[PDB]
RNA sequence: AAGCCAGAGGAAACUCUGGUGGAGGUCCGUAGCGGUCCUGACGUGCAAAUCGGUCGUCCGACCUGGGUAUAGGGGCGAAAG
RNA sequence: AGAUCUUGGUGGUAGUAGCAAAUAUUCAAACGAGAACUUUGAAGGCCGAAGUGGAGAAGGGUUCCAUGUGAACAGCAGUUGAACAUGGGUCAGUCGGUCCUGAGAGAUGGGCGAGCGCCGUUCCGAAGGGACGGGCGAUGGCCUCCGUUGCCCUCGGCCGAUCGAAAGGGAGUCGGGUUCAGAUCCCCGAAUCCGGAGUGGCGGAGAUGGGCGCCGCGAGGCGUCCAGUGCGGUAACGCGACCGAUCCCGGAGAAGCCGGCGGGAGCCCCGGGGAGAGUUCUCUUUUCUUUGUGAAGGGCAGGGCGCCCUGGAAUGGGUUCGCCCCGAGAGAGGGGCCCGUGCCUUGGAAAGCGUCGCGGUUCCGGCGGCGUCCGGUGAGCUCUCGCUGGCCCUUGAAAAUCCGGGGGAGAGGGUGUAAAUCUCGCGCCGGGCCGUACCCAUAUCCGCAGCAGGUCUCCAAGGUGAACAGCCUCUGGCAUGUUGGAACAAUGUAGGUAAGGGAAGUCGGCAAGCCGGAUCCGUAACUUCGGGAUAAGGAUUGGCUCUAAGGGCUGGGUCGGUCGCGGCCGGCGCCUAGCAGCCGACUUAGAACUGGUGCGGACCAGGGGAAUCCGACUGUUUAAUUAAAACAAAGCAUCGCGAAGGCCCG
């Protein structure tokens, strides 16, 4: 609720412990249930799949970008969006990327994100049309939407 | 309450010793024997009569044995 | 009999929200309800749930689509580019 | 007629004080509260959306004095898991040992060359 | 209410237990000046304090 | 309203007719909520804002209990200070 | 003597205004000094199941009940009272609180702060005080052997105290009787949940079989050896138990709104059989009332299944009101599971109820007779269960709590009337604390009051009718809303009618009036093609007697060739354009006759059209003079910001 993505629910094993670790993916476009997704330095190239943009070709495109290299997916979130991996230097390990907002930025090539476009497609193109519609979309979201000039 | 099948049960149901009592109801149809345990009420119900007083007197003693009529 | 002229799936919204609007929102309209052919298990079952979420009633398969179809135009090109660049990257 | 009054003192038509119609031997109707509709078990599977079979459907707490033949039916994952979920889960466990046997022997009769 | 607490009960049975005539042998007693309970309450009248 | 069935016409594209279906900040209209007009009643009142008839809406931005949160140059306001 | 002076008292007004919202009272009697108002009876009315009825939440707090009083209060009165006085009344393991978490509130660590303190709630903490497991031991002691205790090893993230719901989650109590006032709480009777049992309460299960030698006529006994943590079904799954820890996985708790169907109950309705009443001027085999079976078990219907087996489907078929379903296994046949609130049964008739009697214990859960029966209906209404859909840029709690599975660390006995163990049957003990009366509103609450206002819910009969509309009525309730009597002036307030004219009235058709339901026709400009539209306009409408149409259940044999006036196979025959009988709702269409042309006869119940301005619409707004053209809105456009950030609090 409150946003226009759907979110994966990936299960995974404990390396450490016996136990499963359950996640909550934001949903690259295309990914069903009972797909196996692979996460790390040597993950491949697949729709879903987390691996570092530095690992990753001159032209591909993410879905969860690391704005820091270590936190969790912070960029390119919102439904629909995607950035894209422009270019790298292996010396001061870094790779520009292509923001969903048109910016440049260089991060650290160890940040991971998701391949592929982040699922709920074209969601602004349906008109609202009513002000019941605009009402419960922003019901859900927070106390904001009838706006006095 | 539980309804016993046939004589055999009912005879060891009244020999219990949480046994409080029996009581005889007689009716158009039928004679039950209602004999009362420490949790249920065990009901054996007999259709003819010569079965029924061959029950009756086949009662254990130290029982009470009330009659409801 | 044919019921409606040209309106088809917006004569519920009656006169209102204008007829560009209603023609922008019936093709919109008509890809959300539609029932679409099922990739894994090849019966037409595949059908919205909510927003981006595509449900199968038969194999119960869950893919994450698009808003109103079922797949967008940018994600087929996009899965076509990533294909190309990982048979790119490996030899 | 007669009109009928709730017994207890919750006076709101919530999902706890729901009641049924009883005629008792005094010859008049009365509120009978009922207790909640019990679920089967999901299969664990977490596929096939039918709930699952020879498990008495009763409120949680209830199962507590069930016996244990009530709770589960006489298989593995009996009363956890739906039986073609569990066919299909030793095909599959068998199979892919089997395919783990299969690139084993493949390796090993590719490595036989420098 | 019907459902009340403890505390609640117990000073409303206070307040029931001094809502009450003084005795008759009061007025007796040697310098009084006392004639009436000017303490009395009703319950339609004046409301208690809770 | 979409979806669906049948009949008919078409070379096709498709069209026409009769049913079915039951959508909608849809219409009339109770309860509810509101408060247009009579500039009615009352106006030392039943009432420090009420009453009668007439009215607006009545599946939704709907009505409502209880529990919580926001406190004075602060709150909260589909906005009238 | 003044200050609209302060406090207190008192006049005229003035026996005046007034005691006029929601139809309504009358007769007789009783008590009593006293009766328009009290009580009883009779009559006439009202609320009319969306109540003026029966019960709760909040709030009140004794107003509840009985008795007595007649000072004051109940704006008249009172013999009455929610007043006054004196007593009395609220009984729980299973109804709630209590427990859980929700939005949130809030300590500690830390940080800040002159300071009281406040920030923060996982963040800058050495935040686990627990554990059946193993060892060291103290033998504490019935020192067999199991219970104690201290230390060590091993395992152990609720990662955060605590509070937060008498409508959310939350095990398990029902039937009858009983009081002046209490009852799901007392009594009687039927159950059930949780916890406990160390010395183990009883059974049952585990679990008590095969092999070899011998003895023994056989059966059966002896010794040895070996098994034995259950069994059945192809399957779904079943049987009464059915060893098992840390750990892991899952389920239940645990989910919106709306639509359409179907099952079940309660109520309603219809036809009979009783029992008691009512009518009887005439008729009426008549009209009215009444005509039970709790929880919890067992059995069986019925409903559901996205459960199984056989088999393999196009000349596609199955099927719904709609849908929808099928080589990823349709149709068909045979099974399995779940729910079972319905029926039967134990409860259970002994109780209850209705009638007819008989005894008395000033006031008996008295005693007795009889009965408590058979059927039919349905787009009926209300609950409930189920199935299947639709809508969402809306996807509709959490946690306690309980359970199943995976794995197999371990434990158990040497073949014994055996062991560990047991979610099976029965048996034994306990369940503390607090609330519980009553009102719940035109008189027990708030509004200064017995204030036409306000205040959250549950149940819901008959007729008419589309209807929870309005109008009438039954069950239940009440006395007309803080007075009565007599009159019937003006002026009013509320309601009607009005010849001829028809807005000439007025700022202005304000107000009133017209229209109105249903059926059959017939409907324009304009339009965003959806609408406008009930456009506009016209016809019909009663009563009575008929006539058609729209359904459901059964059974269709050619027969003694024979004996289980009847049954198995068969020589023995052609409904196959379907008949025969029976049962049953409403609804529609048509016709005749008919009345002083009246018929949606009350009730219910759009006046219409042609344009201009503004706002798109729906929505909102100045509680208490402005509901609008104002605000909002979707749509459009612009701006800031890539987090060391934009905007904002502090
Ligand atoms: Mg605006
Ligand atoms: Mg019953
Ligand atoms: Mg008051
Ligand atoms: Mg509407
Ligand atoms: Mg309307
Ligand atoms: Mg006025
Ligand atoms: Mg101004
Ligand atoms: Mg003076
Ligand atoms: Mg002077
Ligand atoms: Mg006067
Ligand atoms: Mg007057
Ligand atoms: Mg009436
Ligand atoms: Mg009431
Ligand atoms: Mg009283
Ligand atoms: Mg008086
Ligand atoms: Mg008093
Ligand atoms: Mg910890
Ligand atoms: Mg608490
Ligand atoms: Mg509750
Ligand atoms: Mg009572
Ligand atoms: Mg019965
Ligand atoms: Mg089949
Ligand atoms: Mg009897
Ligand atoms: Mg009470
Ligand atoms: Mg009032
Ligand atoms: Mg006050
Ligand atoms: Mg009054
Ligand atoms: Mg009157
Ligand atoms: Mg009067
Ligand atoms: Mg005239
Ligand atoms: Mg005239
Ligand atoms: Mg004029
Ligand atoms: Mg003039
Ligand atoms: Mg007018
Ligand atoms: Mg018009
Ligand atoms: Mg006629
Ligand atoms: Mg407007
Ligand atoms: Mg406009
Ligand atoms: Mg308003
Ligand atoms: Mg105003
Ligand atoms: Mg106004
Ligand atoms: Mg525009
Ligand atoms: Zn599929
Ligand atoms: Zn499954």
């Amino acid at each position: 609720p409150g946003r226009g993505a759907p979110l994966a629910k990936v299960v995974f094993r404990d390396p450490y412990r016996f136990k499963k670790r359950t996640e909550l993916f934001i949903a690259a476009e295309g990914i069903h249930t009972g797909q196996f997704v692979y996460c790390g330095k040597k993950a491949q190239l697949n729709i879903g799949n987390v691996l570092p943009v530095g690992t990753m070709p001159e032209g591909t495109i993410v879905c969860c970008l690391e704005e820091k290299p270590g936190d969790r997916g912070k960029l390119a979130r919102a439904s629909g969006n995607y950035a894209t991996v422009i270019s790298h230097n292996p010396e001061t390990k870094k790779t520009r990327v292509k923001l969903p907002s048109g910016s440049k930025k260089v991060i650290s090539s160890a940040n991971r994100a998701v391949v592929g476009v982040v699922a709920g497609g074209g969601r602004i193109d349906k008109p609202i049309l009513k002000a019941g519609r605009a009402y419960h979309k922003y019901k859900a979201k927070r106390n904001c939407w009838p706006r006095v000039r | 309450p539980r309804k016993i099948e046939e004589i055999k049960d009912f005879l060891l149901t009244a020999r219990r010793k949480d046994a409080k009592s029996v009581k005889i109801k007689k009716n158009k149809d039928n004679v039950k024997f209602k004999v009362r345990c420490s949790r249920y009420l065990y009901t054996l119900v007999i259709t003819d009569k010569e079965k029924a007083e061959k029950l009756k007197q086949s009662l254990p003693p130290g029982l009470a044995v009330k009659e409801l009529k | 009999a044919k019921r409606t002229k040209k309106v088809g799936i917006v004569g519920k919204y009656g006169t209102r929200y204008g007829a560009s609007l209603r023609k922008m929102v019936k093709k919109i309209e008509i890809s959300q309800h539609a029932k679409y052919t099922c990739s894994f298990c090849g019966k037409t079952k595949m059908k919205r749930r909510a927003v981006g979420i595509w449900h199968c009633g038969s194999c119960m398969k869950t893919v994450a689509g698009g808003a109103w179809t079922y797949n967008t135009t940018s994600a087929v090109t996009v899965k076509s580019a990533i294909r190309r660049l990982k048979e790119l990257k490996d030899q | 007629v007669q009109r009928l009054t709730y017994r207890r003192r919750l006076s709101y038509n919530t999902a706890s004080n729901k009641t049924r119609l009883s005629r008792t031997p005094g010859n008049r109707i009365v509120y009978l509260y009922t207790k909640k509709v019990g679920k089967a078990p999901k299969s664990a599977c977490g596929v096939c959306p039918g709930r699952l079979r020879g498990v008495r459907a009763v409120r949680p707490k209830v199962l507590m004095r069930l016996s244990k033949t009530k709770k589960h039916v006489s298989r593995a994952y009996g009363g956890s898991m739906c039986a073609k979920c569990v066919r299909d889960r030793i095909k599959r466990a068998f199979l892919i040992e089997e395919q783990k046997i299969v690139v084993k022997v493949l390796k090993a009769q590719a490595q036989s060359q420098k | 209410s019907s459902h009340k607490t403890f505390r609640i009960k117990r000073f409303l049975a206070k307040k029931q237990k001094q809502n009450r005539p003084i005795p008759q042998w009061i007025r007796m007693k040697t310098g009084n000046k006392i004639r009436y309970n000017s303490k009395r309450r009703h319950w339609r009248r004046t409301k208690l304090g809770l």
